[PDB]
DNA sequence: CTTGACAAAAGTGTTAAATTGTGCTATACTGGGAGCCGTCACGGATGC
DNA sequence: GCATCCGTGAGTCGAGGGAAGCACAATTTAACACTTTTGTCAAG
């Protein structure tokens, strides 16, 4: 059934129990932003 | 200050490139429409 | 350059190719205004220390 | 807007002390050592 | 005709990665009493 409408899904749906792992790759450790910051010694370009 | 950013200038990486090429004993010179040298170092590397 | 031009009329193809290569180098040096002996360093330039910090 | 001192922060000579640069040591000694293949494969150029 | 030499081989990101003395002469530095100038405070 559809929780938003209460009407059923027009076709039967494969529903079961499956084992799912939460991987080490998280957006918390991957989101990054910068306006200004450190610069390189020689080229004076921003670091990485 | 709420203004528009100014027109940019020569990158520092190009200045580093020119200085390294000079260190290789290569006379790299930036010229103008009339083939006269143009100082991209703001007079900071010209011996008086 | 004059000798290379004169040798450029040799019937042999390899001789003309060698003359052409040597003459291209000579023409480059003549037109550029560079001197050949400038290819040997008497004073070695030293990079500014901030580029070699 | 001024002198009329004066505590003090700064500048000025010498000196004793670390700190640093240089020479010298006399039995005889006399040509290095780390190398070491999945050697990377493949075009482009020179040149014998 | 082959032999040899040389330059080339994707991008962004993170993650951790990080024979030696000894003596002696010069030289430099630290320190130290002294003259300063440099601020101040006092009234005129």
């Amino acid at each position: 059934y559809d929780g938003r409408t209460g009407e059923p899904i027009e076709g039967p749906i494969v529903v079961g129990q499956m084992f799912i792992m939460k991987l080490y790759h998280m957006v918390e450790d991957k989101m990054h932003a910068r306006s200004t910051g450190p610069y390189s010694l020689i080229t004076q370009q921003p670091l990485g | 200050k709420g203004e528009d950013v100014p027109e940019p200038s020569v990158p520092e990486s190009f200045r580093v490139l020119v200085k390294e090429l000079q260190a290789l004993a290569l006379d790299v010179q930036t010229l103008d429409e009339k083939d006269n040298p143009v100082d991209i170092f703001e007079g900071l590397a010209s011996k008086r | 350059e004059k000798e290379l031009l004169e040798e450029m009329k040799h019937p042999s193809r390899a001789r003309r190719a060698k003359a052409r290569k040597r003459l291209e180098v000579v023409r480059a040096f003549l037109d550029s205004g560079n001197r050949p002996e400038w290819m040997i360093l008497e004073a070695v330039p030293v990079l500014p220390p901030d580029l070699r910090p």
